RNA sequence: AGUGGAGCCUGCGGCUUAAUUUGACUCAACACGGGAAACCUCACCCGGCCCGGACACGGACAGGAUUGACAGAUUGAUAG
């Protein structure tokens, strides 16, 4: 389970990068095109001290068959902005107390993980 | 903290040879004043320091997040014998009497 | 309070087992060290270290995390 | 057997504390002070500033 | 100067060696120790379990100066080198070997150091 | 030759400082050198404003501590060394005085 | 001149939250704690490392108390 043309259907662009040649760029040729949010963190960064995390990903998506997802690999950081490399894995996006379990689809690809974690309820009062 | 009694004898030399052994109090410091055991938070220096004090030897004034030696009397005798050097040699203080 | 226990056993401590340590090499007579596991030739190696057998991966303890065989 | 035991810090009030105790809101790190307000106080007579007005 | 004991004359340089930091105790520092030419004296045990230890000090003195002398008792060699005060029924980390032991450097001049120094020379 | 010397006096105590401007400027002519006569920079007034209050309910009482630093300048021109040596002597205590080799 | 009415902001109550750290309650509590907090901070909550178990005394014990670490397991962390 992983890659374009499976999990989409919203389709185009993100922001300027058709998921087509987005899946087949890699994150270098990305942050050149059309990407400001990601861009700061990639410059700024700088490959981002986050390179152990980013191992496990591939490990996990390597060791399960291209037709299966992975065995889910957490991480902490939410701060992630997913990148093609990624994408197909199943990430475990902690929100300090709990690991929400989200599969990266192609639709996901310059949004964070965080933002499909959630550390906040539909709110109620009894509600 | 931990750390071999190389660095335990240098700290406790530089004591007794100029009376006085500084350093200062942060966990987020790397390193103490006067050399220290070298790019480290509160710890070597003020552990030997410390374990110096406890058997006596060495006086410890605190006072706005520093630790201040001054070396006492018995201190002197007892380095003497530690570092086991000739029995003076002079531990800078007695100096210039008023 | 906030959350922080642990257990521990030496979860804190090491000790290995308690050590083979140097015990190895091959003697014969008076006096020579004949080779035994693998030796490791660098220059922040002592004189009569070796190469853990540990096999398709031989590294020297003496060396900082560095210098590994992997035949 | 120390591996991580600081973090980098520049950033915000966090980063800074008064030089006698650890404290945070109103650092004056105006004039290199890098004393808090509450201390500067009592402090306030030896660093010679003074109260007319 | 002087010309002591012989076992005695021994037992200082091993002292002075330990507070200097160069006395190789036990069989991984003293072999390291001995395959180096920082070494100038080798004072073996010859009462350990298991002679098999005596047997590999001995192979490692043929290279790099073969020093022998022995004595006798493991737990005396321990001792001689420090890891006990001699001072009351305990001590937290009291009498115990350490075997042959090598000494790297003696540090100090005269006295005992000179005395195992003239007597390995016109022994061996 | 004559020298243009540049005499800095800065503290915080007019009296101290003025008494101080009074002896380098009477001392410097009674052995030949310039007078001039000083140059009134304005003083400069550094305002801490804090909280009265630890622990901020009550009312709102603020406290504010100024400390008024005082600046002054006397460019003295005659030769080099006994300008400052006949200036600079007489004074030790509590009213800095610099001087510069500043102007030419 | 408004304020109270409206929008938003900020503190406060109540609910909700694993966490909404917390002081204060007519004035003499309440954009008040110079408090414009991203995580860091941070006290709170969800987890983990480390000993800074100094020193004295006892035991273990240099045949190895303890320190480090490859690769693999793991885990947020190829954090030995």
């Amino acid at each position: 389970v992983e890659q374009k043309k499976k999990r989409t259907f919203r389709k185009f662009t993100y922001r300027g990068v058709d998921l087509d040649q987005l899946l087949d760029m890699s994150y270098e040729q990305l942050m050149q095109l059309y990407s400001a949010r990601q861009r700061r963190r990639l410059s700024r960064g700088l490959r981002r001290k986050q390179h152990s995390l980013l191992k496990r990903l591939r490990k996990a998506k390597k060791e399960a068959p291209p037709m299966e997802k992975p065995e889910v690999v957490k991480t902490h950081l939410r701060d992630m902005i997913i990148l093609p490399e990624m994408v197909g894995s199943m990430v475990g996006v902690y929100n300090g107390k709990t690991f929400n379990q989200v599969e990266i689809k192609p639709e996901m690809i310059g949004h964070y993980l965080g933002e499909f974690s959630i550390t906040y309820k539909p709110v109620k009062h009894g509600r | 903290m931990l750390m071999p009694k190389k660095n335990r004898i240098a700290i406790y030399e530089l004591l007794f040879k100029e009376g006085v052994m500084v350093a200062k109090k942060d966990v987020h410091m790397p390193k103490h004043p006067e050399l220290a055991d070298k790019n480290v938070p509160n710890l070597h220096v003020m552990k030997a320091m410390q374990s110096l004090k406890s058997r006596g030897y060495v006086k410890e004034q605190f006072a706005w997040r520093h630790f201040y030696w001054y070396l006492t009397n018995e201190g002197i005798q007892y380095l003497r014998d530690y570092l086991h050097l000739p029995p003076e040699i002079v531990p800078a203080t007695l100096r210039r009497s008023r | 309070k906030k959350s922080y226990t642990t257990p521990k056993k030496n979860k804190h401590k090491r000790k290995k087992v308690k050590l083979a340590v140097l015990k190895y090499y091959k003697v014969d007579e008076n006096g020579k060290i004949s080779r035994l596991r693998r030796e490791c030739p660098s220059d922040e190696c002592g004189a009569g270290v070796f190469m853990a057998s540990h096999f398709d991966r031989h590294y020297c303890g003496k060396c900082c995390l560095t210098y590994c065989f992997n035949k | 057997q120390q591996l991580y035991w600081s973090h980098p810090r520049k950033f915000g009030q966090g980063s800074r504390s008064c030089r006698v105790c650890s404290n945070r809101h109103g650092l004056i790190r105006k004039y290199g002070l890098n004393m808090c307000r509450q201390c500067f106080r009592q402090y306030a007579k030896d660093i010679g500033f003074i109260k007319l007005d | 100067g002087g010309v002591m004991d012989v076992n005695t004359a021994l037992q200082e340089v091993l002292k002075t060696a330990l507070i200097h930091d160069g006395l190789a105790r036990g069989i991984r520092e003293a072999a390291k120790a001995l395959d180096k030419r920082q070494a100038h004296l080798c004072v073996l045990a010859s009462n350990c379990d298991e002679p098999m230890y005596v047997k590999l000090v001995e192979a490692l003195c043929a290279e790099h100066q073969i020093n022998l002398i022995k004595v006798d008792d493991n737990k005396k060699l321990g001792e001689w080198v420090g890891l006990c005060k001699i001072d009351r029924e305990g001590k937290p980390r009291k009498v115990v070997g350490c075997s042959c032991v090598v000494v790297k450097d003696y540090g100090k001049e005269s006295q005992a150091k000179d005395v195992i120094e003239e007597y390995f020379k016109c022994k061996k | 030759a004559i020298h243009r010397i540049r005499i800095t006096l800065t503290s915080r105590n007019v009296k101290s400082l003025e008494k101080v401007c009074a002896d380098l400027i009477r001392g410097a002519k009674e052995k030949n050198l310039k007078v001039k006569g000083p140059v009134r920079m304005p003083t400069k007034t550094l305002r801490i404003t804090t909280r009265k209050t630890p622990c901020g309910e009550g009312s709102k009482t603020w406290d504010r501590f100024q400390m008024r630093i005082h600046k002054r300048l006397i460019d003295l021109h005659s030769p080099s060394e006994i300008v400052k040596q006949i200036t600079s002597i007489s004074i030790e205590p509590g009213v800095e005085v610099e001087v510069t080799i500043a102007d030419a």
